[PDB]
RNA sequence: CGACUCUUAGCGGUGGAUCACUCGGCUCGUGCGUCGAUGAAGAACGCAGCUAGCUGCGAGAAUUAAUGUGAAUUGCAGGACACAUUGAUCAUCGACACUUCGAACGCACUUGCGGCCCCGGGUUCCUCCCGGGGCUACGCCUGUCUGAGCGUCGCU
RNA sequence: CUACGCCGCGACGAGUAGGAGGGCCGCUGCGGUGAGCCUUGAAGCCUAGGGCGCGGGCCCGGGUGGAGCCGCCGCAGGUGCAGAUCUUGGUGGUAGUAGCAAAUAUUCAAACGAGAACUUUGAAGGCCGAAGUGGAGAAGGGUUCCAUGUGAACAGCAGUUGA
RNA sequence: ACUAAUCGAACCAUCUAGUAGCUGGUUCCCUCCGAAGUUUCCCUCAGGAUAGCUGGCGCUCUCGCAGACCCGAGCCACGCA
RNA sequence: CCGACCCGUCUUGAAACACGGACCAAGGAGUCUAACACGUGCGCGAGUCGGGGGCUCGCACGAAAGCCGCCGUGGCGCAAUGAAGGUGAAGGCCGGCGCGCUCGCCGGCCGAGGUGGGAUCCCGAGGCCUCUCCAGUCCGCCGAGGGCGCACCACCGGCCCG
RNA sequence: CGCGACCUCAGAUCAGACGUGGCGACCCGCUGAAUUUAAGCAUAUUAGUCAGCGGAGGAGAAGAAACUAACCAGGAUUCCCUCAGUAACGGCGAGUGAACAGGGAAGAGCCCAGCGCCGAAUCCCCGCCCCGCGGCGGGGCGCGGGACAUGUGGCGUACGGAAGACCCGCUCCCCGGCGCCGCUCGUGGGGGGCCCAAGUCCUUCUGAUCGAGGCCCAGCCCGUGGACGGUGUGAGGCCGGUAGCGGCCCCCGGCGCGCCGGGCCCGGGUCUUCCCGGAGUCGGGUUGCUUGGGAAUGCAGCCCAAAGCGGGUGGUAAACUCCAUCUAAGGCUAAAUACCGGCACGAGACCGAUAGUCAACAAGUACCGUAAGGGAAAGUUGAAAAGAACUUUGAAGAGAGAGUUCAAGAGGGCGUGAAACCGUUAAGAGGUAAACGGGUGGGGUCCGCGCAGUCCGCCCGGAGGAUUCAACCCGGCGGCGGGUCCGGCCGUGUCGGCGGCCCGGCGGAUCUUUCCCGCGCGGGGGACCGUCCCCCGACCGGCGACCGGCCGCCGCCGGGCGCAUUUCC
């Protein structure tokens, strides 16, 4: 179990933490697993999602196969928005429902320099760990 | 409780002509507040009775003679099958009861080994026992971070560290001791004797160097030596079925005479 | 009110005792402190022992204790001047020294320098220069046999 | 037969007890243990596209720069942002900036009014007006300059 | 024959203040234990439902509820309420009651409007009667000033009006 | 008289939970035992101490423990009222 | 149908024309520390106690637990008495001696005296036995008397200090 | 009768600096009550406390004896235990109340004035040059100013010191960088940033699940990671994290070597000759306060007012006398210690929205008072707003439908939703106010699977089935007994110690070299004794509840045979 005396067991300061948490680190509490093909292919487990991916839903209303490209990752309430994960209101037009990004896994994703940068970081240190614990 | 909570108010009594209560009253006006009780322990927002203090004598001292003495009676009750099984350690492909493996353990470095010790020692089923255990704790305890609560395991007792508290330590319920550290409150976890051991070899032959014999002294203690019986052979039924017993004995009585309804 | 029989009690609780009252809920950190505390500066001091100076042998003072014996402050001045000792060089060699005390009898003066006499023996003495043994010991003696010393130096014994 | 009243039950009100929860306290312990004339603490007034409070900030005003991070912020709108002829947001924060009172410092305030030295303009050097900048508190230390004394003397 | 158990016989039974014992009476939390219970429904609450105990109380059925809870062995208390002109909050009867009575007074027609005793306009009858119920300031208030709109709440009736 | 609805000593905060032999209240069940308003002393007479009355904890002893159903086989306990 | 005054409280006396109480919910009052005394439970026992300190991967638990022993310093107990200087708790028998003078010198023994009670324990004449007897083998029960007497009580001696 | 030097003063918006105010939990210096207790009350107590004033720092204060003691003597300060509720004080009442010694935590010592010597050797400021910037320093230059003989610096301080000789030893200091190690170290030294295991597998529950069942190989996978939190429940494996002397990157700080710039000046012992101390202070009287300090503990005011083989202390005032102890009236100093304020953390047998801080929330807010100051109430829809489109009556509030949702019998003060109180419905009743205890009766709502009434042991009779019933054979396993049949042993003794201070331990207030290193004066090593230790073996008791092997008996089970007057259903 945990034996860092400097971080915290107690729920009410973990709880504080995940809620107030800024920006910048709601985007690392913001991650999902990638799919069984990316996990062989990038050498690394999860991943912070990010506004262009494609994720598929495994819990919830909207399980299926359906592969649907994220369009908003709404930090201040921990969700992200898919393509067809909506639904009907009242007067007649869509809303998308949020759904938190540990209940999807991603199929695909948005690949620029910094996120290839951060696969390789991520694999590096797998890799590293696997060696030493060899 | 802190020392100023309900005793920053101010308030004083109305006096007795106004048709109401004695009870210190806030003073001012213009707030819900300015009216109200104040300083008592029956009054809201005022002082509880006998505000708890920090020198409550939290800790006990205890002789030093007699908590050797429950560290004896701990270990020689956790060589007894019923009582063992009376703590519910789920004993009943054990061996050997005394419980004792070889030193090799002591080295061991990764988790799967020491499960692997534990199912082919067949104490596998307690630790099954504290997986089933495994539930939510009702009350208080979950808003103050006691969440979770489980069975108690094996206690792995060894004499040197060369990883097993690392092998082991993952294991739910599992509890590791030092033989030259033994400790009441894991031996007999709940106050009731009867914990699981399973003893390394040489933590098992230093025991006799830390608590003696009845013909040594401890050396390891320096003073100590163990306690006595006051009575040595506690078979009642031996004792009162002994013939010289028997033959002192009268004979029973043992016809009831109910009352006679006198006619 | 007295009741029956009992011991005339006079509490000294009349003085609002309740504001200087010293928990000790702080005394294992304490302790922890002071051992972590006492190891630093093991290691600062590193061959040199960890108790500090050795300290002379002292009888306690009235007619209850002065059958015992037990350690002082330092060293006299005569006990360092019939030793040989400079009392600006014992201090930087180890020595603790007490200006102020004086030797009423020889026997006292007498055991103490042989304890003197006894340590220097046994002290191991690192040039300034490693490199350059000037005067103060072979290295054979202090590459292995320098050891850091637990406990005081010479206990004080009756 | 009704009304009314009482008791009991069903349902519905009034009310917010109970229970469950808890980004709050209380207590203990640990490590540091740092304000200010280079203008503190405190106060006032302002600052957002839509903004009253709280929060943050100071006319560069819900923030600038830099560094880290790496695609958002979000209630609505707007518009950035090839993330490589460099980057949203957040965090850190070492550069810069930091209105008016306040020890508060030109004098004074439930108001207001000066003085000195430079710069620019109306003037067309000469000093009137306007604007801008820098100074103008008390105590005290070392030194400096200017002095005072029928204080002690020297020369005349 | 849980020997802290079981069985027999005899006598006895008031009780304030007070003392003691027992409690498989009750509340909260901790160490053990029940391979305990629980989204196939926990706590809480409601109940002309079935019962147990001398009693404190407890178990079970039905409903509501929606996430936690309990038995046993020990441990520890901020542990049991009808009162204290008790504290805080809520609610009755009183009771559709007292009352909406100081300074003479209103009426007609029309307009707007769902709606007019109270608004607006016109007509009439009155009052303040220049030491005013008029016209303007000081202190104090601080936007109450002005226009437009609304009819929630407020203006102790109402309002289409309003500080 | 007045000194901000306060005056034979204002108001505010604190010492302060001031003291009270005086008033009011003092929270579950059953079982067992069960009073005193009297003595003495006290600036004592609405209060205490003291003896008495009460409860609890025991301890030291006495009669024996009888016949496995059954069946006694002058003399019948320490001591007390 | 019979019985039945409203509770709490102070009181000799409450249904009182004595006080508090309109109703309901939640809160609400012998607590903690210290010091004594006695009782009970536990450990050790002429001792007992580490509580302050120190040593042990410094720390999930663990701020716990374990250990120290030339860490027992110290506290309490093991000695009392007196204001104090100070002093400070062993006797009984058999003897030979001065003079066994109401006492001084030693031996041999034993080791806190004696009386009256005193649970318990010990001895015990004599009894209880079978199909019966003259003749003893082994032990069980009752038992008048007698003995050693625990604790404790009453008393008489003795010893220590003033 | 002017000009200079000094002295003592003044001014300046002079050049360059410094102080002020805040916080104040802890600390230092003062000032300082009364409530209260004494069952009244005045001394006393509360208490040197609250309030008041000033001053600091990360600690402060204290501190290296004008000490304790009286001993065979200790040896700065501070803190802990104890001394000790003691000595003592006290209407000797209530009450108050230390210190020394002892054991620990920590441990660290020093500097002036004076007396002296040294050609003021000394210090500050301003210009110039160079090396540097990062807190402003170093070096050099100035017939550049000033301070200073009314005294700067070096040596030196009560532990004595200085100067001369005689002898001996050359012994090695600190300061800031250049490059890099041991990599700073309980395993990074610190700060920051980014990362690192394993199921969303199969079947099912659900609104959603993190639930339930399973996952052949000893058992899904990881585990040095089964803390915690989030996620539509309840998750070690979905995510963040967690473990790890795990990885990578950036920055900062101190440790050795060779060099760099410069300083840096002799130490000890013996003898001789010299030199040595703090004054309106001590002390004394008196007064007031304070203390346990009592014929006066400390502090202060006033008066008196010192000495130098002197002075202070030696807990009863005083005289004489001996002794002991220190050296006042100048200064600095870390650690151990304190901390209800602050910054950043961790935890809890604590509280759980009338509780816990007054404040879980736009709380020191709203509001009140002229002001000082006083000071609340107030948490919860849902997983997701999916927050009710649309139709319809009404002027609207508000309704009826419809719709979302698992649920609106969750509809923006919305989790649950008690009691008091109220409306309606249903049942019953009603002139001694209601209410209550005991006893019945009537009605009603429910309950009893009530409604042909239990079961089950043996036997008899009837009508059907089936291995197989008993006894024998083989095998397995138990129970009991056995001279110990055979071992393994176990308890208590008993022998020779072959067995251990080299080749078994631990202790002794037991004797020693008459073999070994310190003055006829220690530490070792030996002998003995007590407990031992495992052993070589034997005798006594026993197989014991410490176990095995052989037999003997019994019992059970499995497989055969037994297939019918047995046995069972
Ligand atoms: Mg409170
Ligand atoms: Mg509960
Ligand atoms: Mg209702
Ligand atoms: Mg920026
Ligand atoms: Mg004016
Ligand atoms: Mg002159
Ligand atoms: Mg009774
Ligand atoms: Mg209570
Ligand atoms: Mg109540
Ligand atoms: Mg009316
Ligand atoms: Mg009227
Ligand atoms: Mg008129
Ligand atoms: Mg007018
Ligand atoms: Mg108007
Ligand atoms: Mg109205
Ligand atoms: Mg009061
Ligand atoms: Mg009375
Ligand atoms: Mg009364
Ligand atoms: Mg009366
Ligand atoms: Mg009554
Ligand atoms: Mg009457
Ligand atoms: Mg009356
Ligand atoms: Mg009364
Ligand atoms: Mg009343
Ligand atoms: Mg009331
Ligand atoms: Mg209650
Ligand atoms: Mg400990
Ligand atoms: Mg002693
Ligand atoms: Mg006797
Ligand atoms: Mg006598
Ligand atoms: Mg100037
Ligand atoms: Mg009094
Ligand atoms: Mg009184
Ligand atoms: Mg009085
Ligand atoms: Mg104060
Ligand atoms: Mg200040
Ligand atoms: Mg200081
Ligand atoms: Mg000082
Ligand atoms: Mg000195
Ligand atoms: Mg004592
Ligand atoms: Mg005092
Ligand atoms: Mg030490
Ligand atoms: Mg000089
Ligand atoms: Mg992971
Ligand atoms: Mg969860
Ligand atoms: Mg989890
Ligand atoms: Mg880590
Ligand atoms: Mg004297
Ligand atoms: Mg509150
Ligand atoms: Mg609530
Ligand atoms: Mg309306
Ligand atoms: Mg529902
Ligand atoms: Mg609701
Ligand atoms: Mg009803």
């Amino acid at each position: 179990m945990k034996f860092n005396p400097f971080v915290t067991s107690d729920r009410s300061k973990n709880r504080k933490r995940h809620f107030n948490a800024p920006s910048h680190i709601r985007r690392k509490i913001m991650s999902s697993p990638l799919s069984k093909e990316l996990r062989q292919k990038y050498n690394v487990r999860s991943m912070p999602i990010r506004k262009d991916d494609e994720v598929q839903v495994v819990r919830g209303h909207y399980k299926g196969q359906q592969i649907g490209k994220v369009v908003q990752v709404y930090r201040k309430k921990y969700v992200i928005y898919i393509e067809r994960v909506q639904r009907e209101k009242a007067n007649g037009t869509t809303v998308h429902v949020g759904i938190h990004p540990s209940k999807v896994v991603i199929t695909r994703l948005k690949l620029d320099k910094d996120r290839k940068k951060i696969l390789e970081r991520k694999a590096k240190s797998r890799q590293v760990g696997k060696e030493k614990g060899k | 409780v802190s020392e100023l909570a309900g005793h920053q108010t101010s308030a004083e009594s109305w006096g007795t002509g106004r048709a109401v209560a004695r009870i210190p009253r806030v003073r001012g006006g213009g707030t819900h507040r300015s009216g109200q009780g104040a300083f008592g322990n029956m009054c809201r927002g005022g002082r509880m009775f006998a505000p708890t203090k920090t020198w409550r004598r939290w800790h006990r001292r205890v002789n030093t003679t007699q908590k050797r003495y429950a560290i004896c009676s701990a270990l020689a009750a956790s060589a007894l099958p019923a009582l063992v099984m009376s703590k519910g350690h789920r004993i009943e492909e054990v061996p050997e009861l005394p419980l004792v493996v070889e030193d090799k353990v002591e080295g061991y470095k990764k988790t799967k080994e020491a499960v692997l010790l534990l199912k082919k020692l067949k104490a596998w089923n307690d630790i099954k026992k504290v997986y089933a255990s495994q539930r939510m704790r009702a009350g208080k305890g979950k808003m103050r971070n006691r969440r979770r609560i489980q069975r108690r395991g094996p206690c792995i007792i060894y004499n040197e560290d060369n990883g097993i508290i690392k092998a082991f330590r993952n294991i739910p319920g599992i509890t590791l001791l030092n033989v030259s550290k033994l400790n009441i409150l894991k031996l007999a976890p709940g106050g009731h004797v009867g914990r699981f051991c399973i003893w390394t070899e040489s933590a098992f032959r230093k025991l006799d160097e830390l608590y003696g014999t009845w013909r040594k002294a401890a050396s390891l203690k320096s003073n100590y030596n163990l306690p006595m019986h006051k009575m040595i052979n506690t078979d009642l039924s031996r004792i009162l079925k002994s013939p010289e017993i028997q033959r002192a004995l009268r004979a029973p009585r043992k016809k009831i005479h109910r009352r006679v309804l006198k006619k | 009110a007295p009741s029956r029989n009992g011991m005339v009690l006079k509490p000294h609780f009349h003085k609002d005792w309740q504001r200087r009252v010293a928990t000790w809920f702080n005394q294992p950190a304490r302790k922890i402190r002071r051992r972590k505390a006492r190891q630093a500066k093991a290691r600062r001091i590193a061959p040199r022992p960890a108790s500090g100076p050795i300290r002379p042998i002292v009888r306690c003072p009235t007619v209850r204790y002065h059958t015992k014996v037990r350690a002082g402050r330092g060293f006299s001045l005569e006990e360092l001047r019939v030793a040989g000792i400079h009392k600006k060089v014992a201090r930087t060699i180890g020595i603790s020294v007490d200006p102020r005390r004086r030797n009423k009898s020889t026997e006292s003066l007498q055991a103490n320098v042989q304890r003197l006499k006894e340590y220097r023996s046994k002290l191991i003495l690192f040039p300034r220069k490693p490199s350059a043994p000037k005067k103060g010991d072979s290295s054979a003696e202090e590459l292995k046999l320098a050891t850091q010393l637990t406990g005081p130096v010479m206990p004080v014994r009756n």
